[PDB]
């Protein structure tokens, strides 16, 4: 049989395909520290990675690439959109974003746009976030870069300033806003599989344009809704809509389906993303191989235009749909490298 | 030019010994006058670490053969290579030690100890670099036991940056003929302990069962028991004795097969396709010595395979079998497993693998012997044979606490973790 | 013409510096016998061959190598061997005893009491040298010699040698191709107490000698004849520069200079291609792009790591063969843009070519085909400190449990000894994450 | 990324390529840490054969 470790004890993911390695029968775990393994489930942090790819005898197969970070950071995304030829810094799909270093800093280009759109009375609505920010707080929605930068003076870890949507696409009945949260997996050959099932992640309260202290109706992490929304639950179970209603209310109340309106640009993003860091983390080449799980994080704007605005290496999956992503990832991701003894849910995304 | 001493004590010695030299021998290919004819030049490259160059190209082992007891010096001298050792190098009393220890090591084997270390000299000084010195012995006797270890700590006052190595025949839990064997074990593992280098533990009821279980001889003897020790040694000395891909010596052995000064107790095993002897050469049912593996953690291992064979094959099952099986082997010393291979085989065998292994669960054994000494010390049985020589209660008491220390010591490294 | 020592300490040492004068032989016609037909000047000269070797009114070409082991039978083989004639005696030292896979053993218990005959044998050759540059040593991370004399020699080349360069070809541990249980401590030791004393050290990871003689080569086990070989491939071509007329690394002061710009991270990362079996029928020659992309492929470094995930400060190009510089610079510009090559802001992004018309030389019946144009590449990149962590671990799972650290206090050393050198480490591979970490 | 330093020889030759610019212990020192070893070694034997004489 073989052999993996766990070192990622507070893993909600992979907490559970380590209960379905186990119940194959044809897979034991080992502890931390055992070097002798056949796959890990790393740590978040400073994963060893100097050290996988060296034990005689053993095709060794890691849950994280390395460099991926490059892409799952605030500050490190920005800096790797406006970078990258491919992606370039008039992306589109991507909203207008600067890296603010509180106390390779952009505070006077951020400080020009402002003022470019004070002239034309344009929209100056941005959002100040950061990877520091936990459990919903650290971002702080205004108007008037005064206000923003004094905000991120008082945080200590870098900060990105991004144009907020101010015209996100509004569910009804509601009026209230939402993200979308794509599952991706990438397997050791790179191979791009995207999770048939997503999840919309709604405010239950109605989008209120007004003030932005209110940031129950107007961010729409499930860790916040919980905390202070009255409303909570009132629509779907637990602020959570899925594909099959979501794709019905497009068609009864818009007269398009998910798959084109929306799905279509989202599979773009994930390739262009992917594909632009893969000749930096590719294993196709390395003593050992990697594999990896991404949740992009996806905003729609009333005229069904798709924005990506964060990407999670380590997320955490929907309560119902994961006995069925789990088991997914030891079939492509797993299985694929250590064959047990003698439908498809996911979506690749074509180089 | 890294010569070893051999040296054997008592009955156990000797009989164990003799047959040692007789299959090296054939192996190097030497008749029992003591000439060369053999086939390879590989049989003598290394034949010095052994024997002497003696005059008209004779090889004389580097033996001495020790006992208070002149019977088995007889039958040595009788046996299929009697005539091959040094006639100087038996060194006999008339008086016997009658399975004291106390006899062996203070009185009768204390008048008989300076003519063996004498001898000693004479082959050590006619070493061109003396690499260590060996003893086979058993532990459950008077002789062996009492006087063998006396010879150890003399050996390591004139020679204290030599190896010693010892093969010592230790008391079986269930098979037994000596009524005072716990308190002789006791008191030799005490001395063991502190002046040893490496110990190979054998236990006659395993090789008991081997010859008649496994090689099925419905009647085995100490004949047959001696062939299984004797095939071990030379399979343990096979990289001293032969050329090939690795040049190593003893101190090499003991420094990476020794974690700590005084877990150096080893368990030693041999087999009888290339997986099936890897599979065979970890079972319990190989295991030379009484204690189960499998009720331990290895600190370091040994594999040596002999005869014409795939070397990657070999790789692959010994790397197989500690992947396999991984949680039999502490995490804390990285690559401990390690392999050697040499191209020539044994006698009538075309392939051979021999074990050594430092478990954990050699302390299985030690705890025996402690409780069997307690039963017999606390009510001071048979106590009278002893303190008769000259010996105080003690000198029992402080090997009782130095075994039961051991013992202590092996049971913390069993459930040390990363 | 300046002279060049090469100090050979140990198993590997030794056997990996006979096949580099094995190779040395036939890249310059020298005969076994030590008389080369193609020399002209008799007795001596100031030809750049004659930085290796020294030259005898008999025509003999003595090289300028001192082999010292603790032991004599790996050295026996050289005074008995095809090369015996080669070297005089003199130049070959051995022991009785070795030290026994013990660092301690063989600096402080048997180094003090050969320390002194070999530096005299190293001062007879240097006496015999006009304009001495410096000192190549030889040596294993793992062996007892190799790791516990070669820390101790470094020192005192240190003081009797004070102005002149030490580069060092050390042999990094690999469970794969015979190592000891103890060798991670021994290769913390004896960097630690030799890493201010190296000007530039070319490490050779086994493990990867060993996959690439057994996927290029189709050698199912690899022998120490089948890594040497290989080895000295890539030895020579760094070692070329110092025995044939050119403008770069021509001095072994050039050498850090032009790859270690931080004192301590002096350790480049060598890559080699192509590696071809002879084996192989008719194997297509292949183009400068494609040997100098090979250049980037970690499978084909001396260390097992991700130069994509460090930085580089450094690197250099040293092609062998029909190479011109249009090919060189054009590979160059098409794989700045495939790779990721991330250089240090505070360095340039470039790189220093070298060409040697020579093809490689192939030893006769040995396991390299004999190709007509091949590049090693030597990087100073971050990347290479995944070597020191993976040694590093292994030292600490021992060392918590202080296993084995009686051995190394038998021969008198102390148990801070190996929390001063760990420590040292520590901060190696710190500093090696400041230069190529963000 | 133009070619500088070129020199020419008929053994060979070298360049550089720019594609982007940018933005010890003495003698007696050494003898007293192998004494202070010798030392260590004297006395742990001396420990052993007093032991041993005991
Ligand atoms: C160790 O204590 C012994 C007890 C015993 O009977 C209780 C016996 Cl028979 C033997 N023994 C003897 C022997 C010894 C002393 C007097 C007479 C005969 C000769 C012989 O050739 C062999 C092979 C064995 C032997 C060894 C290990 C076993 F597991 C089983 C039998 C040994
Ligand atoms: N590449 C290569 N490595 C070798 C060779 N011989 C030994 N080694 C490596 O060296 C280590 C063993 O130490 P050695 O250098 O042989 O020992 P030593 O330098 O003679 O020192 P001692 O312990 O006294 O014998 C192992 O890790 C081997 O991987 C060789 O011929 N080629
Ligand atoms: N440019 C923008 N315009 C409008 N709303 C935005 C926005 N950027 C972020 N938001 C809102 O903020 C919420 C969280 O933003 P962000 O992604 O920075 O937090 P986060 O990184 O903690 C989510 P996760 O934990 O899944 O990675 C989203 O639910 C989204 O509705
Ligand atoms: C007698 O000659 C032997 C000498 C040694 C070893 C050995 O067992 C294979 C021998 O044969 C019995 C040895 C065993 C212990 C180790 O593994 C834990 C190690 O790393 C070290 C090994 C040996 N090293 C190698 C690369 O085989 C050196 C010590
Ligand atoms: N393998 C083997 N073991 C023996 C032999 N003779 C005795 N023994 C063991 O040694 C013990 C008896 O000790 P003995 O050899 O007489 O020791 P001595 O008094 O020093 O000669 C018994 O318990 C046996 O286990 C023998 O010929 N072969
Ligand atoms: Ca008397
Ligand atoms: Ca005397
Ligand atoms: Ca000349
Ligand atoms: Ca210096
Ligand atoms: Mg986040
Ligand atoms: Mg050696």
């Amino acid at each position: 049989m073989y052999t993996f470790v766990v070192r990622d004890e507070n893993s909600s993911v992979y907490a559970e395909v380590s209960r379905l390695l186990l119940a194959t029968g044809q897979w034991k775990r080992l502890r931390k520290d055992n070097p002798r393994f056949n796959l890990m489930l790393g740590e978040r942090n400073r994963l060893p990675f100097g050290r996988l790819g060296h034990e005689p005898g053993l095709v060794q197969l890691v849950n994280y690439y390395r460099g991926a970070d490059k892409l799952c950071r605030k500050a490190s995304l920005v800096k790797l959109i406006k970078t990258s030829p491919e992606l370039s810094e008039s992306c589109t799909w991507f909203p207008e974003s600067y890296v603010i270093y509180p106390t390779t800093d952009e505070r006077e280009v951020f400080l020009a746009a402002y003022n470019r759109r004070r002239e034309g009375r344009e929209g100056n609505v941005w959002i100040a976030k950061s990877s520091a920010g936990a459990k919903g707080e650290g971002i702080l929605i205004s108007s008037e870069a005064s206000e923003l930068l004094d905000f991120i003076d008082e945080q200590g870890q870098v900060h990105v300033i991004q144009k907020y949507l101010e015209k996100p696409l509004l569910l009804e009945p509601g009026h209230r806003k939402f993200d979308i949260r794509s599952w991706v997996l990438v397997d050791h050959l790179y191979n791009i599989y995207l999770y048939r099932e997503g999840v919309l992640r709604t405010s239950s309260e109605p989008y209120n344009s007004a003030n932005f202290q209110d940031k129950t109706c107007h961010l729409t992490n499930h860790c916040i809704q919980k905390e202070y929304s009255k409303n909570y639950g009132r629509y779907e179970e637990g602020n959570e809509m899925f594909f099959e209603e979501f794709n019905q209310y497009l068609m009864d109340a818009l007269n398009t389906t998910l798959e084109n309106s929306i799905l279509l640009q989202i599979k773009h993003i994930i390739r262009s993303c992917l594909m632009c860091i893969e000749p930096a983390i590719s294993t196709k080449h390395l003593h050992y191989q990697s594999f990896q799980l991404f949740g992009f994080d996806f905003m729609v704007d009333e005229e069904l235009k798709v924005w990506l605005i964060e990407v999670n290496g380590a997320p955490a999956c929907a309560q119902k749909l994961y006995a069925e992503l789990c088991q997914g990832i030891v079939d492509v991701a797993i299985s694929s490298v250590f064959p047990l003894a003698d439908t498809s849910i996911f979506i690749k995304l074509h180089h | 030019m890294r010569e070893i001493v051999h040296i054997q004590a008592g009955q156990c010695g000797n009989q164990i010994g003799a047959k040692f030299w007789e299959v090296i021998s054939d192996e190097h290919g030497i008749d029992p006058t003591g000439s060369y004819h053999g086939d390879s030049d590989l049989q003598l490259e290394r034949i010095n670490v052994y024997y002497n160059e003696a005059t008209g190209n004779k090889y004389v082992p580097r033996a001495i053969l020790v006992d208070l007891e002149p019977g088995t010096m007889d039958s040595v001298r009788s046996g299929p290579f009697g005539q091959i050792f040094r006639p100087d190098n038996f060194v006999f009393g008339q008086s016997g030690a009658g399975n004291n220890w106390a006899k062996g090591h203070y009185t009768e084997g204390a008048e008989l100890v300076d003519s063996v270390l004498d001898v000693v000299r004479k082959e050590s000084e006619s070493c061109d670099c003396l690499q260590g010195f060996q003893l086979t012995h058993s532990l459950g006797g008077g002789t062996g036991s009492g006087m063998g270890t006396l010879l150890i700590s003399k050996i390591r006052e004139e020679y204290p940056d030599r190896i010693m190595n010892t093969f010592s025949v230790m008391p079986s839990p269930k098979v037994s003929d000596t009524v005072v064997e716990p308190y002789n074990a006791t008191l030799s593992v005490h001395q063991l302990v502190e002046n040893t280098d490496e110990t190979y533990c054998i236990d006659n009821e395993a090789l008991y069962d081997i010859c008649f279980r496994t090689l099925k001889l419905t009647t085995p003897t100490y004949g047959d028991l001696n062939h299984l020790v004797s095939a071990t040694m030379s399979g343990v000395t096979t990289c001293l004795r032969f050329p090939g891909q690795l040049n190593a010596d003893l101190r090499k052995l003991a420094v990476n097969m020794v974690p700590f000064p005084r877990l150096h107790f080893f368990m030693p095993g041999f087999a009888p396709t290339v997986p099936e002897l890897t599979q065979q050469m970890f079972d319990s049912k190989n295991m030379m010595a009484a204690c189960d593996p499998r009720h331990g953690r290895y600190l370091t291992v040994a594999a040596i395979f002999r005869g014409r064979m795939s070397m990657k094959e070999v790789d692959e099952q010994m790397l197989n079998v500690q992947n396999k099986n991984s949680s039999y082997f502490v995490e804390w010393i990285p690559n401990n497993v390690k392999t050697a291979v040499c191209d020539i085989p044994p006698r009538g065998l075309k392939m051979s693998a021999t074990f050594i292994g430092n478990s954990t669960a050699i302390q299985e054994l030690f705890k025996r012997i402690s409780e069997q000494f307690t039963a017999m010390f606390r009510r001071k049985a048979f106590l009278h044979w002893y303190t008769g020589e000259g010996m105080d209660e003690m000198e029992f008491t402080e090997a009782e606490s130095n075994m039961n220390d051991l013992v202590s010591e092996y049971q913390q490294y069993q459930d040390a973790t990363a | 013409m300046r002279e060049c020592i090469s100090i050979h300490v140990g198993q590997a040492g030794v056997q990996i510096g006979n096949a580099c004068w094995e190779l040395y032989c036939l890249e310059h016609g020298i005969q076994p016998d030590g008389q080369m037909p193609s020399d002209k000047t008799i007795g001596g000269g100031d030809d750049s061959f004659n930085t290796f070797f020294s030259e005898t009114g008999a025509g003999k070409h003595v090289p300028r190598a001192v082999f010292v082991d603790l032991e004599p039978t790996v050295i026996d083989e050289v005074r008995t061997g095809t090369y015996r004639q080669l070297f005089h005696p003199e130049q070959l030292i051995t022991g009785k005893e070795d030290a026994a896979n013990n660092y301690a053993r063989g600096h402080y218990t048997i180094g003090k009491e050969i320390i002194d005959l070999v530096l005299d044998r190293i001062r007879k050759l240097a006496d015999q040298c006009t304009g001495l540059q410096g000192f190549l040593v030889f040596h294993s991370f793992g062996g007892g010699t190799g790791s516990g004399f070669t820390s101790l020699l470094m020192e005192r080349l240190s003081v009797d040698y004070g102005k002149k360069s030490k580069l060092e070809f050390s042999i990094y541990p690999a469970p794969q191709v015979s190592t000891a249980v103890v060798e991670p401590y021994n290769s913390i030791l004896t960097t630690h107490t030799t890493l201010e004393h190296s000007d530039c050290a070319f490490m050779v990871d086994n493990e990867a000698i060993y996959d690439i003689c057994r996927r290029n080569l189709d050698i199912e086990r690899p022998t120490y004849t089948n890594l040497n070989r290989l080895i000295s491939q890539i030895v020579s071509s760094i070692t070329a520069s110092l025995r044939f007329d050119g403008a770069l690394n021509v001095d072994l002061t050039e050498f850090q200079t032009n790859l270690v710009p931080y004192p301590r991270i002096h350790f480049p990362l060598a890559t080699y291609a192509p590696v071809i079996s002879a084996e192989k029928a008719y194997h297509e020659q292949l183009s400068v792009a494609e040997i100098t992309n090979a250049c980037f492929e970690p499978a084909n470094q001396m260390v097992k790591c991700d130069p994509r995930h460090g930085k580089y400060m450094a690197c250099c190009l040293l092609y062998r063969g029909d190479v011109v510089p249009k090919d060189v610079n054009a590979a160059i510009a098409t794989i700045k843009t495939k790779r990721s090559i991330q250089f240090v802001d505070w360095c340039p992004t470039g790189f220093k070519v070298g060409i040697n018309y020579q093809p490689p030389t192939v030893v006769p019946g040995g396991d390299l085909a004999k190709v007509q144009r091949a590049v090693c590449m030597l990087s100073n990149t971050t990347a290479i400190a995944e070597a020191w962590a993976r040694l590093d671990h292994k030292f600490d799972l021992m060392y918590a449990k202080r296993a084995f650290v009686h051995w190394y206090v038998g021969e008198g050393m102390e148990e801070g000894e190996f929390s001063e050198a760990r420590e040292d480490m520590a901060a190696l591979e710190k500093d090696y994450e400041e230069v190529g970490v963000d | 990324m133009e070619v500088i330093e070129l020199n020419k020889c008929t053994s060979g030759q070298s360049f550089e390529v720019i594609l982007k610019p940018p933005s010890d212990p003495s003698l007696e020192e050494i003898q007293k840490k192998l004494e202070a070893a010798e030392e260590r070694r004297k006395y742990q034997e001396a420990e052993l054969l007093k032991h041993l004489a005991e």
